[PDB]
């Protein structure tokens, strides 16, 4: 499993850090993708193989990936931009694998 | 010749005659399914027109490839040191190969459990291109080769291949291969398979550095990489990654040259100092796929062909600085070397002209180089309905395939005469102690090469 | 000394399924087989069936076909019954006995029993 | 085909390039990260061949 | 040939004929799957033992391999009667090794239960290695023989190997052989495998007792060994078990000295005394690993040569006594007792020189002795994942494989030509009555072996 | 030959010819695995002193052996009333046992129901004592014969044979035989064993 802190901070008119540690065998060797997820609704793919992002994404997210941590950069945070954020990495033969998620906080 | 019975023998040797070497490393392969037995289109959507450069369009198939195109598969990290050390010069000469002991497994599904039961009579297809009518893609010294430790069961790569576009759309000089379209050869899980192939005459190639110095007939071409230090403080507070880059444009997109004209990655007495792209680069063993450090990667000096060669972080001469050469009457120069792990050879493209064909990034250059190896599952459908329904079968049942495979190549040698007074510089072993042995598996059981292996020891004269 | 230990009680509702463990301790145990002698009040002794130690494979009861299932360990030494479908009317003490021959290929009989397991069904908690 | 896309779309190199010079805007935050080079981005791969 | 029809037959017989014998035994077999498909490396400190003494390094490999190097696997305890009551000597002329009925089976497991079904098409490697290219584990008296009785069906040993070291780390000249670079054939489940043997010529081994001592020249060497007595009260109350043995030393390492050049096990007439680490101490059936006590272990005797070895308790003389010394001139010894348990051959170790090489722990001593056999199941890789991943396979079916085995000597030997008037010693049963047979299964169905049985009983003339 | 074409042909009959006389005989034959491929030694000490006359010891291998020893194992009770009214001597002359069809089974069981399956590769051993060195059982008139119905599928009898004795307890002229120690022929799904005598 990997491990995710579990709350950012915020203020309107910031960007957030989000962090996704992961291994040699986890997100060493395939890259991560972020989803948000509002609950009550279904999950979203906001970041899917580091920094290219789905059609409706938008632009205000950037994620980043190191050698073994995921990085997930949000542009102009909004009060309704916060949702519970997971990490979600390739590995194995195939499985995948998520990181426990984390809850931004809009303040 | 029955399911009971052995197709072939297991063979990994290593026989040295006179001039002449032979290699032969049988390994273990898995072929998945790809893309549930279906060509498919893909093209790079990525952003709105904001990177052009990464733009393709190609065709991804069922068919996996054999892809033995690295020295590391056919020769021992004992052998390179016998084959480095001794002689001067080596080629491949002829190629055999023979697959055996196919073995197609039927994976299921038992109410909750995964079973990987056998399946006999399914088939499995394969055939080599001979005529070289498809794309070639072991040019590009791509992931999944053999296993250089021959005891890890590796997994063998997909297929697919490229077209011309503007844009991420397709253009009507496009190819469309289909690869069902040659005749194959199906195997089922008795059959073996075979070919045998002579490599046309190449040029041997050079493992020595000279003993004598150009200074001391022009040296070779040059097209300067901008110079990168191993150290961080040194180098220029900016990212200058891509900016840096020395590119050349073909049809509008500017493409980074690598690894670049075989140059001295490093002046004498300058080992940090680096070229950004002319040196080749491997991972170390396990190493990230993107962003690690630097001691995470290994990189590769040149720095043995220094003498002949134009230095590749300066200028080539004076007339206002010379940045790129080209070739005039009176020059000479030295090939890029080769590595153990570094390609072995490159298909030569088809063109009216070419000049020294050898490759960049090593080995040796060819126009009918050894053929592809195409291997895919035959599909085998589902239980389709009882009321005829004209659509194409979509339902398949799951299954993947293994075996051996084998390879014999005979590579020839060229001795060393050599009258040197005082001793070579050998490759050696170092004797101080350390955890784990060179080139062996750790307690994990993952074998890692911890160093690349140059093939440039001996000395000639010039 | 040759013994067969069954393990503690438990107390499951109708439709629970419990399984039974029973320790071989002092002999080869693979040479003898295994039998379950269940006694439900006011009723006989009652066979679950055998099980063939270093076989795996089980000879159950004509009663019993249906929802009794054996299974063993060699490594733990033991051996297991599972009753899927506890009853009201499966309420039993039972017994691991083991196939003694008594050092003759002609004979058979039962001659170590554990010193017992009772199960009581009821759904009322 | 072209030149530069001679290459399989669906598999990643061995090779590596230099990715990233710098962490992040600041002083003294010069580095040096090595990423493979692959489908994904491919102008950066090792080519055999140039025009 | 194919599924159904048998490759081989067993074979268990004794032929005696003339002068010579032919001793063959079979038996049955299976292979698990050792190390989980992985070359490891181990260390003491992967087993955790800090001391120096018993630091070492090297790898454990897949690999299985045979051992018949016991004597009790080719003769059966009537033979090894006939064997030495009858003859004046023997030595092994020819070895034939046939493996047949390879079988394949692949466990499943589900929650709660693993069913076994066979693989039909699953592989089996095997080879032999005939040049001695690999190191050599068959000259330390391991376990994983043959077993005795035939019925019983005997687990393969696993392969793995000490190399150089200091502390737990090794040195640059510490080398890992992997076996799968060593050609090997790959049996089906209708093949087969045999090769024969030729043994190399040496000496008789000498089955007799002097009957006339030599002061009746010189006795042969002598390197003194501290006597303990199986009367424990006799023994002096202190602990040295350790302190007291003497030790050849090596490299800062002391070694035990087990059990050291051929003496007499004690003064004529005194029998509770013996070697401390002098003689080969064999476990009686049942014997648990640790910490046993005293009747749960036979120990053997070397009486039989108190003529012409001095004494393992007593000095070889006076010049002040002389507690070790080397060979003079003239002097006559004879070698230590081969036993039905012990071992038949060893390994002369490559040197450019050495004395007398004939082993300690008895047998026969030989520079080119029968080739080990080395056995593994090619693996069967597990479904991979339908996208290429460089990685390699990790996950396996899981197997193991049984069969027959069967091993065919030849044993020549030596008549006995004396022309003494008065009867010999034999060795026999004792006809008193008992609560079981000896050398023959109980009630409870394991097969011990009460008694070792030396090979000297005829007496020549010195 | 291969697994799927038998490996022989049933042959029950009887061919009368002048003075002599052809009776074959063919039945079907399943052999459990007994002792659990141990052997094992056999003794009845239930007292001290146990039983006078009654004490015994001995070995009981797993190996099990076929007695045809009786009569109506070869004969059809007609063929036997043919036999007795028109005739007054007889005696055998040769006997040709051909073995054939090894059919092998797995027994395994899961989830509460066991299920048999043909394991195709496992084999069978089988052999002739050509030189008495065994004990010879099939004097003592044991039961475990061919089944005098030919439409009956008959099970196989244990081999195990007794020794010296003093009391319960052996003694050093007992021996015990291995049977694991003669050679014999393993048999696999296809073939056949066939041996003649005079």
């Amino acid at each position: 499993v990997l491990t995710q802190p579990p709350s950012a901070s915020g203020t309107p008119g910031q960007t957030v850090t989000i962090s996704c540690s992961g291994s040699s065998s986890n997100v060493g060797s395939h890259s991560v993708n972020w989803y948000q997820h509002l609950p009550g609704t279904a999950p979203k793919l906001l970041i899917y193989s580091n920094h290219r992002r789905p059609s409706g994404v938008p632009d205000r997210f950037s994620g980043s990936k190191s050698d073994t941590s995921a990085s997930l950069a949000i542009s102009g945070i909004q009060s309704e931009d916060e949702a519970d954020y997971y990490c979600a990495t390739w590995d194995g033969r195939l499985n995948v694998l998520f990181g426990g998620g984390t809850k931004l906080t809009v303040l | 010749d029955g399911v009971g019975s052995s197709s072939g023998n297991w063979h990994c040797d290593s026989q040295w005659l006179g001039d002449r070497v032979i290699t032969t490393s049988t390994r273990t392969w898995a072929l998945p399914t790809y893309n549930n037995h279906l060509y498919k289109q893909i093209s790079n959507s990525t952003s709105g027109g904001s990177s052009n450069d990464n733009a393709y369009f190609g065709y991804s198939t069922p068919w996996g490839y054999f892809d033995f195109n690295r020295f590391h598969c056919h020769f021992s990290p004992r052998d390179w040191q016998r084959l480095i050390n001794n002689n001067w010069g080596f080629r491949p000469k002829r190629l055999n190969f023979k697959l055996f002991n196919i073995q197609v497994k039927e994976v299921t599904d038992n109410n909750g459990v995964k079973t990987i039961a056998n399946n006999l009579t399914s088939t499995v297809q394969v055939f080599t291109d001979s005529d070289y009518q498809l794309p070639y893609v072991l040019g590009s010294a791509h992931e999944g080769c053999l296993p250089p430790f021959p005891a890890d069961v590796f997994m063998i790569p997909q297929y697919g291949y490229l077209t011309l576009n503007d844009g991420s759309q397709a253009v009507g000089r496009s190819s469309f291969y289909c690869l069902e379209y040659f005749p194959s050869q199906m195997l089922r899980t008795g059959n073996n398979f075979q070919f045998s192939y002579e490599f046309e005459n190449v040029p041997f190639h050079s493992s020595y550095a000279h003993s004598q110095s150009l200074d001391r007939y022009i040296p070779g071409p040059s097209y300067r990489q901008q110079r990168v230090s191993t150290t961080v403080t040194q180098n220029n507070n900016s990212e200058f990654a891509w900016p840096g880059a020395s590119s050349w444009a073909l049809n509008g997109r500017n493409s980074l040259m690598n690894p670049g004209p075989a140059m001295a990655s490093h002046k004498e007495g300058e080992d940090r100092f680096f070229p950004l792209s002319g040196s080749l680069i491997f991972g170390k063993q396990g190493t990230g796929r993107d962003n690690v450090d630097a001691d995470k990667v290994m990189i590769t000096n040149e720095e043995e062909i220094k003498t002949t060669n134009p230095v590749a972080t300066e200028s080539y001469g004076q007339v206002g600085w010379v940045q790129n050469q080209g070739i005039l009457p009176g020059m000479v120069w030295q090939d890029r070397d080769v590595y153990l792990q570094g390609p072995i050879w490159a298909k030569i493209p088809h063109t009216d002209g070419n000049f020294h064909p050898s490759p960049l990034m090593g080995g040796f250059g060819m126009k009918h180089p050894p053929p592809q190896i195409l291997i895919k599952n035959t599909p085998v459908p589902a239980d389709p309905p009882t009321a005829f329904n004209k659509d194409k079968l979509n339902s398949f049942i799951t299954q993947y395939s293994t075996g051996q495979v084998s390879v014999e190549i005979e590579w020839e040698l060229q001795k060393e005469n050599s009258k040197r007074w005082n001793p070579e510089i050998q490759y050696t072993s170092n004797y101080y102690k350390s955890n784990n042995v060179e080139f062996a598996v750790n307690t994990e059981g993952v074998y890692s090469e911890p160093r690349p292996i140059g093939t440039r020891y001996l000395t000639r004269n010039l | 000394q040759v013994q067969l230990v069954e393990s503690g009680a438990e107390v499951k509702q109708p439709g629970a399924s419990v399984k039974v463990s029973c320790k071989a301790s002092g002999y080869i145990f693979t040479s003898h087989n295994i039998h379950w002698v269940r006694k439900a009040p006011g009723q006989g002794l009652e066979w679950m069936g055998k099980i063939n130690p270093s076989g795996g494979d089980a000879n159950y009861a004509q009663k019993f076909q249906g929802r009794v299932v054996m299974t063993r360990d060699t490594s733990t030494n033991t051996v297991y019954v599972q009753l899927r479908s506890l009853r009201f009317e499966d309420t039993a003490v039972y017994y691991c006995a083991r196939v003694h021959d008594f050092w003759s290929g002609y004979h058979r009989a039962l001659d170590i029993w554990g010193q017992g397991t009772m199960v009581i069904v009821s759904s009322a908690s | 085909q072209s030149l530069d896309r001679l290459m399989n779309p669906l598999i990643d190199q061995y090779l590596y390039y230099l990715s990233k010079t710098i962490n992040g805007s600041g002083q003294n935050q010069q580095t040096l990260k090595f990423s493979v080079a692959g489908p994904s981005n491919m102008a950066v791969q090792g080519r055999n061949y140039i025009p």
